[PDB]
């Protein structure tokens, strides 16, 4: 028989995320709280926060599906923490594969 | 299942046939006794008629058609002996003939199943041993080679020549004597082989491929192997669609090659069929009705003309799409290949050099030199598209220009020196040298393609984007509307599904329009004026060629074919010339009555406007075309009015 | 804020709430796309795929706040991210 077809959630954590749902200062402090070992680059990690949360994956009727995923390319001088940010996004996502 | 009565039924069938000289099977045995033929064809229709004759007389049928369909390899060796039991005397191992089968059609199936058109994805595994009729294109074929069936050994010591039977791909030489005289003997003398008394067969392997519209969503057209023998060995020439009926071990036996009216009449009766079929295909993009209108005339094809004296001209169109990035290019190309059958998507670099021409390659299963194939051979009759046309090389261009000029490719390399035909329509998508356009540069310098390439190209579309204030909002509104939901905008028109216009294209393709003399005198005058105007500055590009005149004639034939008419009117040439002039116009970003009409128009505002949208509106309801008034504008300018 | 909190935040937003569009966030993104389609003459090419990516991010922000539909400020923060990553 073949059938083709992760942190546990309590009722105390849902009260905390419902309490943090209507304040309009949430996004900046959540983008600033992901990597405190890296100075600066707030808008880049703002896009990285929007990147790891995802999209919607809309499937059209009787046609092709629509892309919900976002893709990010980062360039610059090799002096900063671009190679130090991949270890943080590999260890803090739901599931990630680095090559 | 019994064999003792079924063999009696088989030997009683061939002597009691009167439904289709006289007893035709005995006449075929007399013909093979006259030594004129070597192929025996057995049909199931005669079996069905003999079964009907035996069932209507109250006799036992003892069904053959439900027994021939399973295990035909035992039946081709069992009924052959029943044919061998009776032969007429001639008047002019010992198998003089070759036995083959053919199934019954669907017309004999509805008139009192066994022969269904099967896919290679519809094989399931458990059909190994049923007779199957597969439909598909043929890409790989091999040469005819003699494969032995029985090995003949001769001896000088006894004289009894022995014969062994091989079944596999390989065998071993029987050096030990197994005769009836060497068993009771001390001596066991050497044996030799005979290449003359040994029976051979014209063996050939072929690779059948899955049909393009029969494959599922996302899947690729996988192949299958067919092993043919005997007289069927020259009935398979590559580059065609075939229906192969044979047993599945594939040992072929017979090959052949090639509600709806309500669906076409409800598409016709809505009014403005050409514009509805233009705006129906690819509605997820914004505007460009002219480019995609010529794409509609491109996939409808046109009329292939034969002079009947050894000269064939093209009845096809080839369209270029030169543009800057920002507007969608792969979507129109994908929609054309998804709507039209046999559409194959290609690329610029990669295996393209071997993906446009035959590529020699060793074959491991049979161990030999096979000739692989590109993208122009599986897509024989249809749309062949090229994405990133300027990213290719000279080897791709020299083969693309050869099928662009005339439909026969000839290749003479260390593998083969052969020819093959491929009626294809070339769709090309290209970009300039610096990505986008340049207004300070000439179009001969902006386009890196040579004069012989775009001189053969009749329609080149300069899809150039210009930033604006009003027109950009509609493209933004359209992409937000299609990204909000899958539905199209609320206009008073419904987008037609692929099957209905596919049926309309297949129904319009059988039409053969003939040009008149009144359109002939307009065609030659417009060609003379276009040649003189084209016959050298900053914004110029190319010159007027006779191939462009032939393409104008082909587009007029396609416009008459889309209107399902037997004749070519004056309305098609004036639309085609407007199409070919507005194809290049984006870079800048019978007369007295008309004169009287102009005067009537003046009797309101008294305006001498240069270009018209509301003067021409009172002309089309009367009976004159758009070309007659076009001359009335220029002529009259000599009246200074 | 900490490491085991944002993981639960991201997966609850991924599993429960799906955002939809409003008329307040269609016009401002139409205005932004038509204003940039400036960059073509100055520093960067703008394509049709970018139209799709300009609302993907909005939806993102709208689901960061886990609202059932999008807002105008999501398109505004997407345009701010565009101004930082393009200029």
């Amino acid at each position: 028989t073949v059938y083709p077809l992760r942190q546990m959630l309590t009722d105390f954590d849902i009260r905390n995320i419902n309490k943090l749902s209507k304040k309009k200062d949430i996004f900046d402090i959540l983008s600033q709280s992901l990597a405190p070992s890296i100075y600066g680059h707030d808008h880049i990690k703002k896009a990285i926060l929007l990147m790891l949360m995802g999209g919607v994956e809309k499937n059209l009727e009787n046609g092709s599906h629509l892309r919900g995923d976002i893709n990010i390319l980062m360039v610059g001088d090799p002096s900063t923490a671009k190679s130090q940010l991949l270890r943080f996004v590999l260890n803090t996502a739901s599931l990630a594969i680095a090559t | 299942v019994d064999y003792n009565n079924l063999f009696n039924e088989i030997t009683d069938f061939l002597v009691t046939f009167k439904q289709d000289k006289g007893p035709k099977y005995m006449a075929m045995l007399q013909k093979v006794a006259n030594r004129e033929l070597n192929s025996v064809i057995i049909d199931l229709d005669d079996i069905l008629q003999y079964q009907n004759e035996k069932f209507l007389q109250g006799t036992q049928a003892d069904d053959l058609v439900s027994a021939i369909q399973q295990n035909a390899n035992h039946f081709t060796e069992l009924f052959c002996r029943a044919i061998d039991n009776n032969m007429p005397l001639p008047t002019k191992l010992t198998r003089r003939y070759f036995l083959y089968f053919k199934p019954l059609s669907q017309n004999c199936a509805r008139r009192y199943i066994s022969s269904k058109p099967l896919s290679v994805r519809q094989i399931k595994g458990d059909f190994l041993g049923q007779l199957i009729t597969v439909r598909g294109i043929i890409t790989r074929v091999s040469d005819v080679k003699p494969a032995v069936e029985v090995i003949a050994y001769t001896c000088d010591q006894c004289g009894y020549e022995v014969f062994q039977e091989v079944n596999s791909r390989t065998f071993t030489p029987l050096s030990e004597c197994t005769s009836e005289e060497c068993s009771q003997n001390q001596t066991k003398g050497q044996l030799f082989m005979s290449t003359r008394a040994s029976k051979f067969s014209a063996f050939q392997e072929c690779k059948i491929q899955e049909l393009s519209q029969q494959v599922p969503v996302g899947h690729i057209p996988r192949s299958l192997n067919i092993h043919v023998n005997g007289t069927l060995v020259r009935s398979l020439s590559p580059g065609d669609i075939v229906d192969v009926t044979g047993i599945f071990l594939l040992e072929a036996q017979f090959v052949r090659q090639h509600d709806v009216e309500e669906r076409v009449m409800e598409l016709i009766t809505s009014g403005d069929v050409y514009n509805r079929l233009a705006k129906s295909i690819a509605p997820e993009i914004y505007g460009n009705l002219d480019v995609k209108k010529a794409l509609l005339l491109l996939l409808v094809g046109g009329v292939d003309k034969r002079v009947g004296d050894g000269m064939k001209i093209r009845g096809d169109i080839n369209v270029c799409l030169m543009g800057d990035p920002g507007v969608a290019k792969s979507q129109l190309l994908k929609a054309i290949c998804k709507i039209s059958p046999r559409g194959v998507y290609t690329t610029g670099k990669g295996s393209s050099g071997v993906g446009l021409t035959a590529a020699v390659m060793k074959d491991p299963v049979t161990d030999e030199m096979i000739l692989e194939g590109g993208a122009l051979v599986l897509a024989d009759n249809g749309i062949c598209c090229i994405d990133e046309f300027d990213k290719m090389d000279e080897s791709d261009r020299t083969a693309i220009h050869e099928v662009m000029e005339q439909q026969t490719i000839s290749i003479s390399k260390a593998g083969i020196n052969t020819t093959l035909n491929a009626r294809t329509s070339i769709l090309a998508a290209a970009n300039p040298l610096y990505g986008r356009y340049n207004p300070r540069l000439s179009p001969l310098d902006n386009i890196n393609l040579p004069a012989a390439l775009l001189s053969r190209f009749d329609i080149l579309f300069l899809m150039l984007d210009i930033p604006s204030r009003d027109d950009d909002e509609k493209l933004a509104e359209h992409v937000t509307y299609v990204h909000m939901h899958n539905k199209q905008p609320d206009l008073d028109f419904t987008p037609v599904e692929p099957s209905k216009m596919r049926e309309y294209i297949a129904y319009a393709k059988t039409k053969r329009p003939v040009m008149s003399e009144a359109v002939n005198d307009y065609v030659v005058q417009a060609y003379i004026r276009l040649r003189q105007d084209s016959k050298d500055s900053k914004f110029s590009f190319g010159q007027a060629t006779p191939r462009t005149l032939l393409g104008i004639i082909r587009l007029s034939q396609a416009l008459a074919k889309l209107r399902l008419a037997d004749m070519v009117d004056i309305d098609d040439v004036e639309e085609a010339l407007r199409l070919v002039r507005v194809s290049k116009e984006s870079l800048y970003q019978p007369t007295t009555k008309i004169f009287t009409i102009i005067k009537k128009m003046l009797q309101e505002t008294g305006k001498n406007t240069l270009s018209y949208e509301n003067i021409v509106k009172t002309v089309r309801l009367r009976g004159f075309t758009m070309l007659q008034l076009s001359n009335c504008i220029q002529e009259y300018s000599y009246l200074n009015v | 804020v900490t490491i085991p909190f944002l993981r639960k935040y991201v997966q609850y937003a991924k599993e429960r709430v799906i955002p939809q569009l409003t008329q307040e966030a269609i016009n401002v993104i139409v205005k932004n796309y038509t204003d940039l389609r400036d960059d073509n003459t100055k520093k960067s090419p703008i394509t049709a795929r970018t139209l799709e990516t300009l609302i993907r991010l909005a939806t993102a922000h709208a689901k960061v706040r886990l609202s059932k539909t999008v807002n105008k400020v999501d398109a505004k923060v997407a345009a701010n991210l565009l101004r930082f990553a393009l200029l």
